[PDB]
DNA sequence: AAAAAAAAAAAAAAAAA
DNA sequence: TTTTTTTTTTTTTTTTT
């Protein structure tokens, strides 16, 4: 069924190139070469996590030799109230090594051992706010003992956590701010969105002012909302037998927010 | 329950039991100990193969523990004739060609193998370790130096 | 005495054909042909031991010749904290060989010898959780060395044991989820149970809604409880000189649970 | 019956040439010439044991005189909680000598005699973790006294055992990290698999993306799972009178994992 | 074939004079004259056993008189879980006497007879830790009854065994601690190793800093690792048709540790 | 022919903070 | 929610006459 094939596609996710994503990638590349540790802070739904995923794929692991693969970058997202056994477990599993039964003092050393040999030039910790304060000692140790940069991506709340520990705050002083979209950048993003993410049989012309003012009020510059508003509107429109998104559909969806 | 070995009428009782163990996946000494545990007669030997109350035991064993009853009693020397008291000598060619020991090797007068016309041997050459197939097996490999026995 | 003859019968057990039992038999038949390792898991008291027993019955050993019986399927249930000498002993006795005095290693070979010769295409180890972890090595060896598939039937707790050993976990990944009864399947089972399991002089009409709601609350979909509730109610009813089970008896028994 | 002939074939096993096997084979060749003792570590179902078997058959026994066979490489797999009498027994039987009744101190010396005479340049001990710690002394003695290199092949758990003994850890430091498949290597392996392992009357085209995404999700890069998924699907398909594997069959089998 | 002649040589072993070896020989010479029991303890792969072999060859057996061959120093290495019959057997065989069948109480006395007559000034027991605690009584008896000094050479683990018995601990209090290489001693050892141990046609200049930092990281001061790294690199280099070891080869080998 | 006797490694448990 | 330790039986083993 054509309709179901398009809905199964639309409900899915993809990465769209944006000025903010390229800016982060070039910035992280500098910190990687310099082995500099620095934070990434911005508002929710601005597309911070997705840009980090795209970076990992930019430089993929290399398997040329029969030796363990040299992973240039490690990306992890700690669970809630993450303790020191959990941080080490997740780093180790990311390198395809299985963790044996033992204590923190046992696979703390195994982590270092897996960290050596594998390149591990940069470690990106998303949801940095989700760490027990005691674990920041093991993060500093890694950043200090070996020449590895630690990104420490976080939301505005992360800064409230960082400032509670002098030694942690001093180390991660440098920062990058994600921001949100406004002005022409938003209009160009909508044009890019209809062309690359929406493939409806008939064009919707979402760049038009009459509907762009609606997308602007509904999204308020958050790439996460623009995604939701247009992705749901496309499924709701096709489900009615339409070949494009009607102004009435954009209004009907916007009213739910 | 033991699986019956291919009978040969000229086979020694010792060999017959050794082949039962090989075929049934255990050691000869292990067979004797296990056989004694099964029977619980208390006079059953591990290495003296031919006792008189053991003839009663053998008859019982033949009639009950095998899939098909084998001739055990026929293999057994009673008093026997010209019985060697000392280690039993063997023919290397005979062990290797037919993995069996002949009853003839247990008796004095027969000093040459009648089939190969070579002298029967009692000790492994060079090693000079006495080689008794009932203790050291039908494979003809010397116990101390694991060299195959030569004529 | 007619009453005692019926009580001596009712207190006994029998196998009732069910959709869940046929489903398992067809599934095991596939794993048998493919010689594939599999896993069977479900909740307690739900048609499983009987199903595994019924399967052995379905394909009984063949003895058409002077050689040892051609036993296709082996079913064993290990004792508590079963060690490697005990697993081998029980397999060997099942196939009707006597075990002689000796150690596990010599015993390793006698078990292999009798697993061979007879077909022994499948080995069903019920209550797999009650086994020393060290014994799973001898189970893998059998499954690996010989063209034999091992079912490993058990309860939810078995999964907690399996996940403690990487090499065991990977080998037995495929699973069937035995379940409980609900909806029409339960009503049809009560009708079948009354018809076959119960031969009472006068019909009880247990399918009726007034009493079916009682059997449903008392049973909660567990075939083990339906058999207890109705089997005790039949004996208690006959012992009072009744020719059928009264609603009052079903209520009186249900109150004890 | 054609159907039964194909099922009797499909249920069997074979060795497929792979990049990981050649890599393994030519790394061992270096250690053999240098008489270096090294370990080999890999995850379960990655095809570690099969590559070791292939190596033994690459370097077969050579007899150029009435002397004992010149056995170049010895491969053994110890039983559970293997002690020092069991390690010696299995080495001796492998070389085709019968072990006589006696003590460890008796056929410890017989083992040395038969390790000599035959070349025995290499000893591969699969599943090294399943060994009593006391036996690693007899392994070091062999490796130290005789010009023999010992492989010590095993899973991730072996490293936890090795690190418990300083003298074993230091001697066995060099390692090869056997891994799993990902990316193009997996797609090419599926094409090779359908090309060589499967001889179905009609081609299944398993390299196509619609079914390759299914094989990828079901397999997760483990050569052991790819072998199970496709080998069972082929038997299940033929049993239905099909000449090829339908997408529906791959989905039906994948759902069981 | 020139290449095979060099590989057959390189795969072999030899003794290189070192400051640590001379230090031990002068120290043991003092204990020998004084007949003082003493200990030799150090880390694995530091070259403890090799120094002991060199000492035995320094003072070879002298047979210029009618009486039995006079061996001043006796060197034995006990098997695993060595008992009192095994210790006596190995001492007796070393001195070239055949042991007849009998009990410990029979050739305990024969051991004393052959310890006497020959000078037997010193007994060096390597791998002292792998001995039965009960056997230390027979060792003290020899040390006490006869004018013989016992070395008891071993690793760090030996001290854990010695401290379990008051009477052994006190008797063997004196000790010589083996040490690993660091600083200039390591650089001079690499220069010496290249000149005497390697006969390659073209010089590698391994003393150079660019490659010395690599040998240092790969070796960590253990003479056993320096031996392995350079001995394998020489064979791997010649096998490629090189006349010297390239930096690329030292890096390729180091990556395997 | 045979057995015994235990040294020692292992495995929950429950208590706090 | 983690960390000892800690105590005990069960055991496989090892030899000795
Ligand atoms: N197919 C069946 N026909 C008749 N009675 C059955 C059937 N299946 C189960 N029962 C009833 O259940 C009881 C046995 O339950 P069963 O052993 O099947 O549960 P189980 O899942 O094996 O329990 P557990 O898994 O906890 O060991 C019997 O007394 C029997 O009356
Ligand atoms: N080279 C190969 N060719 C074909 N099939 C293979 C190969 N290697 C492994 N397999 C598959 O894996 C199974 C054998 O186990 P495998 O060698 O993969 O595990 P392993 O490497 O021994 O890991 P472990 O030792 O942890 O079990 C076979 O059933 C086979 O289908
Ligand atoms: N002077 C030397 N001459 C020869 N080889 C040496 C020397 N120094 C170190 N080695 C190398 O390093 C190793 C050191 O020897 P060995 O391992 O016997 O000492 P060890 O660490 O005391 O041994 P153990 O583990 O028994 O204590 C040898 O295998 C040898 O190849
Ligand atoms: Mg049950
Ligand atoms: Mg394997
Ligand atoms: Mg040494």
């Amino acid at each position: 069924e054509w309709l179901q094939a398009e809905i199964a596609r639309l409900k899915g996710k993809s990465i769209v190139p944006l000025q903010q994503v390229k800016t982060l990638h070039d910035w992280l590349d500098g910190k990687r070469k310099a082995r500099k540790s620095c934070r990434v802070v911005g508002e929710s739904r601005t597309g911070k996590t997705v840009a980090c995923d795209a970076y990992r794929y930019r430089h993929k692991p290399q398997q040329e030799a029969g030796r363990p693969p040299t992973v240039p970058v490690v990306y992890i997202r700690p669970h809630q109230k993450c303790g020191p056994k959990d941080l080490f477990k997740k780093i180790t599993e990311y390198l395809k090594y299985r963790v044996t039964k033992g204590t923190v003092s046992d696979f703390r050393d195994r982590t270092i051992e897996v960290l050596k040999g594998c390149g591990v030039e940069m470690l990106i910790i998303d949801e940095a706010d989700r760490l027990k304060p005691e674990t920041f000692a093991d993060v500093r140790d890694i950043a200090e003992d070996l020449g590895i940069a630690v990104v420490l991506v976080g939301t505005d709340r992360l800064d409230a956590v960082i400032k509670r520990d002098e030694q942690v705050l001093e180390r991660f002083r440098a920062h990058l701010r994600f921001g949100k979209l406004s002005g022409e950048d938003f209009k160009n993003t909508v044009e890019m969105w209809e062309q690359m993410v929406l493939k409806l049989p008939v064009s919707s012309n979402l760049k038009s002012k009459e509907m762009l003012r609606i997308l602007t009020s509904a999204t308020e510059g958050y790439i996460g909302r623009l995604d939701e508003i247009l992705r749901e509107a496309a499924i709701r429109s096709l489900s009615r037998g339409l070949k494009k998104i009607d102004k009435a559909v954009l209004q009907e969806v916007a009213k739910e927010y | 329950w033991l699986f019956l070995i291919k009978p040969y009428e000229g086979e020694s009782l010792s060999h017959f039991l050794g082949r039962f163990r090989r075929a049934n996946h255990l050691s000869a000494s292990g067979l004797g100990t296990l056989a004694g545990i099964g029977a619980i007669v208390a006079r059953w030997e591990r290495f003296h193969f031919n006792p008189r109350p053991s003839q009663q035991e053998l008859e019982a064993i033949a009639s009950v523990v095998e899939v098909d009853a084998q001739r055990l009693a026929q293999m057994l020397p009673p008093a026997g004739v010209g019985m060697q008291h000392e280690p039993i000598r063997l023919c290397g060619a005979c062990y290797a060609e037919s993995p069996c020991h002949r009853i003839e090797w247990q008796y004095k007068s027969v000093w040459k193998c009648d089939r190969h016309q070579l002298k029967i041997l009692a000790k492994c050459p060079n090693c000079q370790a006495p080689f008794k197939m009932p203790a050291l097996w039908e494979d003809g490999c010397c116990h101390r130096c694991r060299m195959p026995f030569a004529e």
